[PDB]
């Protein structure tokens, strides 16, 4: 068993913006409307994406 | 095995004591391990009655040895007669009980 | 998770009576001696985050282990002492006693 | 059900509970023309019952089932039992093996919490443990091991290994019986009736072995001591055990 | 009726409410106070 913060980062030029902020710190809920990678573990057996009290995800 | 003890020399007091107590403890072990195949019901089952009667037979064999030891060196003929009668009665009665049990519960 | 300390700040409402119900907890194997509330910040590669900490101190009851392991051990050791009164000629008895106590 | 307002009733002492969904959600709604709404659903609940296991296995308990609203205090939601409120069925097809259902009662109280004062409804089910499994499992075995220890008093005192073997085997199997008996209870710290009975049986078998040890010790200095001691044990052990049984059962039954 | 007031109020409060943004999204941080009511500590497993 292993408990991890798994961090991914990529470039989506469709999501460039210009405003008073340089970084938008959005919840897990925004990451569902954009494309994200379909990363899986090859030797994984039955994993957990924790969602208490909310989906423990972060998009920026 | 408990009944085999009746065919030993009356001077083998440690040997027959071992026989008796080890068979009684084996009966206790078997009862404890067989009570786990069942759920924890509050009543006795046919298997429980069979194990109880087997325990009674083993304990009776031990009591018979204790008696014949009590009567050796003071009434050897009585001890010899008790051993001889046991050698016949115990296996015969065990066979009778088995016939009755297995005819009772296998025909319901 | 995702908000840093420049977005969100945690505290305990009441600052000590934030937590209730600890005094009524019944554990058959432990006893809650003390509990505390803490407020601090942690730092990961993605920034700094607020944190609250609730902590309990559990003291294990000894009675079960007294009646379960220590009493049998002491009784077996006493049973082992019993052989010192048997005469040396009775070898089989003393050997059986000592071996049973040791192996048990 | 999900389109009208539904009260947020929850069960306060449930470790876990679930609704039923086979083959569809086991739920029913009925609405009368005056606006009266009846909502029923099937539930399976694991509910905590803090057991005081003193007097085990002759232990009787009142297990509660408490429910209230999660977010509406007494000013907003009030619960009320009807006259015909809690109905049990045949009770014979239930899964109570070690316990028998005595009866039930209902109560209603007001609990104060961190978010307000809430009407709390309770049902109490009375359950009395059945003394039929632990009899066969512990009481007859321990009693038979004590009698097996007594058997040592009619063995000739000169046969040291025989009687010492009987003694040590009886003590070791009493230890095993104690462990097996305790395996049923949770790891509580206090002493229960079963522990009392098993400890007394152990004292009995160890007293038999100590009696034989003393008999062997005194056969070298004063034989008549041992000669009388054997008969004294033969008469004192069964009598003392029967008296202990009388005291023990009269105590733990009428209590 | 108080029902109409409450309904109008609840509709107005949720009129154009962006769940994606926190209170004071670009401003100072929001302070969250926590209470805990422990109902049971069930099984301490070694
Ligand atoms: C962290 O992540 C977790 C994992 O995602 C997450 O858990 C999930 O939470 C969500 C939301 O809370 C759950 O979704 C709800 O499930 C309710 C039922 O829950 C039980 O059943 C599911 C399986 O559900 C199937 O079966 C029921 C009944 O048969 C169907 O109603 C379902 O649609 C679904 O059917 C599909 O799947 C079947 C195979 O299973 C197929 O055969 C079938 O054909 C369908 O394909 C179990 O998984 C649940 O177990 C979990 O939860 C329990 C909770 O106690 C745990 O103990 C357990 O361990 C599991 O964790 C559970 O047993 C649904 O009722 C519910 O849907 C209703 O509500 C939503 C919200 O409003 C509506 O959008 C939805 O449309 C439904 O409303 C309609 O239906 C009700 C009747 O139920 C009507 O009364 C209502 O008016 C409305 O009707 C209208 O719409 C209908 C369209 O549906 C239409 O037909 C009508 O005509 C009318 O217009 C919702 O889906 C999800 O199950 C959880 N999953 C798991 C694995 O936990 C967790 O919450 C997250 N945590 C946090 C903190 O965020
Ligand atoms: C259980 O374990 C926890 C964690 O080890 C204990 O919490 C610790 O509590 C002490 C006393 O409150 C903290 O010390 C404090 O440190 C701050 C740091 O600036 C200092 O300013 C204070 O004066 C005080 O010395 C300690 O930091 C804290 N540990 C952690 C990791 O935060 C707790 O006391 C233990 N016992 C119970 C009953 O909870
Ligand atoms: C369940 O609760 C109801 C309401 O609290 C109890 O109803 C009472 O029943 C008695 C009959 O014994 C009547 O004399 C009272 O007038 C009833 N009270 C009301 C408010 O109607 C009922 O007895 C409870 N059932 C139990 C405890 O088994």
């Amino acid at each position: 068993t292993i408990d991890v913060f798994f961090r991914q980062s990529w470039k989506d030029e469709r999501l460039k913006f210009k405003g008073p902020m340089t970084v938008l710190r959005l919840n897990n809920l925004m990451a569902s409307k954009i494309w994200t990678p379909d990363t899986f573990f090859h030797n994984g057996k039955k994993s957990v994406a924790h969602n208490m009290t909310m989906p423990n995800k972060l998009l920026r | 095995l408990s009944q085999v003890s009746f065919w030993l020399n009356r001077e083998s007091v440690p040997a027959r004591t071992v026989f008796g107590v080890t068979t009684v403890l084996t009966m206790t072990t078997l009862s404890i391990s067989a009570r786990n195949s069942l759920p924890k019901v509050a009543y006795a089952t046919a298997m429980d009655w069979f194990i109880a009667v087997c325990y009674a037979f083993v304990f009776s064999a031990l009591i018979e040895f204790a008696t014949v030891n009590y009567f050796t060196k003071s009434q050897p003929a009585r001890a010899a007669k008790i051993d001889r009668l046991s050698r016949i009665a115990f296996p015969l009665l065990f066979g009778i009980f088995n016939l009755v049990y297995w005819a009772t519960y296998l025909n319901r | 998770y995702g908000y840093t300390t420049d977005d969100i700040e945690f505290y305990w409402r009441g600052d000590d009576n934030a937590v209730t119900g600890v005094t009524k907890i019944e554990l058959p194997q432990f006893s809650i001696v003390d509990y505390k509330l803490i407020t601090k910040k942690v730092v990961f590669s993605t920034g700094s985050y607020p944190r609250l900490s609730l902590s309990f101190k559990l003291k294990r009851n000894i009675g079960y282990f007294i009646l379960q392991t220590y009493m049998p051990s002491i009784l077996i050791t006493i049973l082992s002492w019993v052989s010192f009164w048997i005469n040396y000629d009775a070898s089989a008895a003393r050997v059986a006693l000592g071996i049973t106590t040791v192996l048990t | 059900v999900g389109k009208i307002w539904i009260p947020d009733t929850f069960f306060r002492n449930s470790k876990k509970a679930d609704a039923h969904w086979i083959t569809t959600p086991n739920r029913m709604l009925r609405i009368w023309n005056d606006g009266r709404v009846l909502y029923t659903l099937r539930l399976t609940i694991d509910a905590e019952c803090q057991l005081q296991l003193h007097n085990f296995p002759m232990d009787e308990h009142s297990c509660p089932l408490e429910f209230s609203s999660y977010g509406y205090p007494r000013e907003e939601i009030v619960y009320q039992w009807k006259r015909s409120s809690v109905e049990v069925g045949d009770t014979r097809s239930w899964r109570l093996y070690q316990f028998s259902f005595v009866g039930l009662r209902n109560t209603t109280e007001v609990v104060k919490t961190t978010s307000g004062d809430y009407v709390v409804m309770s049902v109490y089910f009375d359950l009395s443990r059945r003394m039929g499994y632990f009899t066969i499992q512990t009481y007859i075995p321990c009693t038979l091991i004590v009698v097996l220890s007594w058997v040592s008093f009619w063995i000739n005192k000169d046969a040291v290994p025989a009687r010492t073997s009987l003694g040590i085997t009886t003590v070791l199997t009493m230890t095993t019986l104690s462990t097996i008996a305790r395996k049923s209870l949770p790891k509580v710290s206090y002493v229960t009736a079963m522990d009392l009975f098993v400890s007394v049986c152990f004292i009995f078998v160890f007293s038999a072995l100590v009696e034989y040890g003393t008999l062997h010790y005194f056969v070298s200095s004063q034989p008549a001591r041992a000669a009388k001691m054997d008969s004294y044990a033969r008469i004192f052990f069964p009598t003392a055990f029967c008296l202990f049984n009388l005291v023990y059962w009269v105590s733990y039954l009428y209590l | 009726s108080n029902m109409s007031l409450v309904k109008e109020t609840v509709d107005r409060l949720l009129k154009g409410y962006d769940i994606r943004l926190r209170p004071d999204f670009g401003g100072p941080p929001v302070a969250v106070g926590m209470n805990i009511d422990i109902a049971s500590i069930d099984m301490v497993s070694e």
